[PDB]
């Protein structure tokens, strides 16, 4: 299992981890004109999950199951316990973490769901090395008070960073500067639009790289940039892989 | 999923010095010329793309006007192109007539320059950004050892330094002509070597050349497509204060870059 430990969490090791996570997610990816790998689709449930190990500051380790189709967390394991999101594929519990005490979390693996259940938003949830660390702990013991914010942290710092080099770089800045951060409009607009950028990029094949709709991406100055084509470096050099959307 | 097959999109097209592709005086007669002009909202800069590979303003079609290079690009009645395969835009922003291989070019930088069909050499003056957002994109550029490209020696050189948020010379303006410009001095462009004896990437006055056309690829390189090479940290050693143009290699991380905007 690909793994990342708080014990060895330098900008380099973080970067290698994200690079390898992308590599593994994109095995058997298709490609369009844009050159951005499109994740696999219609994957047999037995092959649908990539397992990733995260370890906090004191050798407590969780294993997260990532759905290779959408780069989302379906479930995770801590010791001989496991926890499945309500919208995980219904057959997943027969395939992953079969020899554990399995449990169902009563919320979906989406930001909307996790934010409502936890009563707190990404904009007010700090990110950084110590938050990563503590998030792993709270998941390890499954302290229900902290499980939703723990997922906001880890989804963003692992999965969303894998999706977008911009976000990977926000975390690197955070490691180098020894400064936690909250995601601003730039980061959130990427997260919000991953699905829609996926669709537009694929749809653009029949319009010389031009999108059917514009997508607003904010820069670090909170200025909105309309991306209505593939000819924006802030998309094309940023989004590392896409959701399958079009034939 | 019909979202997969959009029937049209209306956008703008910007290019050299961030000027827009403009039907001169909004004239609609066949052969009315296309020029370079400051970008605005006017209909004669609104370009509509369609699945038949036409690009249209004022109800008519963008088109070359000769088989040989050197002649104006014009708009003309779209029925005159019913049996033509049309335009092809490369992933790097080169707009090409499919039959003739001529490419939309701006031979000068000034407002009202006539756009022409030219042989492709991958010059910056042959690079365009199809999109409604025509502004230069302000960014830092992160490379090896998580360092930032900085304009140095009175905006004549460029190399990696530790990223400092406030530091004005670590900001770059990314233009619609695929140039990378000093943010505080937008007449200055990152340039591959004009001296045959050197591979050293430098900063020079923007001139529309191949040397100044750059592509941020999805694989994380900064490619100069006409010279078939990429930006590279010399010897993968940031302390040498040298960025160079090299052929793509998987050997070092010196060819990996990030746009942080
Ligand atoms: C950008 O494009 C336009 C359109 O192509 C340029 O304009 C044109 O320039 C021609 C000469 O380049 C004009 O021709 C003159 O036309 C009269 C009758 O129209 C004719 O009696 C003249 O001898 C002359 O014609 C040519 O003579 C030389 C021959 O080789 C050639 O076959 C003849 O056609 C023509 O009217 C004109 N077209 C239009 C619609 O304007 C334009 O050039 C700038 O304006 C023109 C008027 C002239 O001052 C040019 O020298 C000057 O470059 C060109 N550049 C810009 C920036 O607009
Ligand atoms: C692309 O270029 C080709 C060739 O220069 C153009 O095709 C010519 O169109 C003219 C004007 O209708 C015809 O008279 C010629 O017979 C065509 N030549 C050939 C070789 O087919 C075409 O118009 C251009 N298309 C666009 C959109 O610019
Ligand atoms: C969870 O997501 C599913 C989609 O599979 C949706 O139908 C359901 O209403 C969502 N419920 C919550 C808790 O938001």
């Amino acid at each position: 299992n690909l793994s990342l430990s708080q014990s060895n969490f330098s900008a380099d090791t973080y970067k290698s981890f994200i690079k390898n996570l992308r590599k593994q997610l994109t095995i058997g990816a298709s490609y369009g004109s844009a050159g951005i790998p499109i994740l696999k689709h219609s994957v047999p449930i037995c092959e649908r999950f990539l397992l990733v190990d995260l370890t906090n500051g004191d050798n407590e380790t969780i294993t997260l199951a990532i759905n290779v189709e959408d780069a989302g967390f379906a479930a995770y394991r801590a010791a001989d316990r496991s926890y499945f999101f309500q919208n995980a594929p219904p057959i997943a519990s027969y395939v992953i973490f079969t020899d554990t005490n399995q449990n169902i979390m009563n919320f979906n693996n989406t930001f909307e769901s996790i934010e409502i259940v936890g009563g707190t938003t990404r904009s007010e949830t700090p990110l950084g090395i110590m938050h990563f660390e503590a998030s792993i702990f709270h998941l390890f013991v499954h302290d229900e008070n902290y499980v939703p914010t723990s997922f906001l942290v880890l989804i963003q710092m692992v999965l969303e960073a894998a999706k977008f080099k911009f976000i990977e770089q926000k975390v690197i800045h955070s490691i180098m500067d020894m400064e936690d951060f909250t995601p601003g409009l730039a980061m959130l607009s990427l997260e919000e639009n991953w699905t829609q950028l996926s669709l537009q990029l694929q749809a653009s094949e029949s319009l010389n790289g031009v999108f059917g709709d514009s997508v607003s991406l904010y820069n670090s100055m909170d200025e909105p940039i309309g991306v209505d084509s593939m000819y924006y470096p802030i998309l094309t050099a940023n989004m590392a892989f896409q959701l399958y959307q079009c034939p | 999923n019909e979202q997969c097959s959009p029937q049209q999109r209306t956008t703008r097209i910007s290019g050299r010095d961030g000027l827009c592709v403009d039907v001169y005086g909004a004239l609609t007669a066949d052969g009315s010329r296309v020029i370079l002009y400051p970008c605005g909202q006017q209909q004669n800069q609104q370009w509509t793309f369609y699945p038949d590979n036409t690009i249209r303003s004022l109800g008519k079609c963008l088109a070359t006007s000769a088989l040989s290079s050197g002649s104006n690009v014009v708009i003309t009645n779209c029925d005159y192109l019913r049996y033509d395969d049309g335009w092809m835009v490369s992933s790097s922003g080169t707009m090409m007539n499919k039959s003739s291989h001529l490419v939309l070019t701006a031979n000068a930088a000034t407002s009202r320059t006539n756009l022409t069909g030219e042989n492709n050499v991958f010059a910056a003056k042959q690079a365009w950004r199809i999109g409604n957002y025509v502004e230069p994109i302000v960014t830092t550029i992160i490379g090896l050892r998580h360092m930032c490209l900085e304009a140095t020696d009175n905006d004549t050189n460029v190399w990696l330094e530790s990223c400092v948020k406030n530091k004005t010379k670590q900001y770059w303006a990314l233009y619609s002509d695929d140039t990378i410009r000093v943010n505080n001095n937008r007449n200055l462009c990152v340039s591959s070597s004009t001296d045959s004896s050197s591979k050293l990437i430098v900063i020079r006055r923007c001139d529309g050349s191949i040397n100044q056309r750059w592509v941020f690829t999805p694989q994380g390189t900064i490619s100069n497509p006409g010279y078939e090479a990429v930006m590279d940290v010399a010897q993968n050693d940031v302390y040498l204060k040298k960025i160079v143009l090299s052929s793509a290699t998987d050997k070092g991380n010196g060819q990996q870059w990030t746009v942080f905007y």
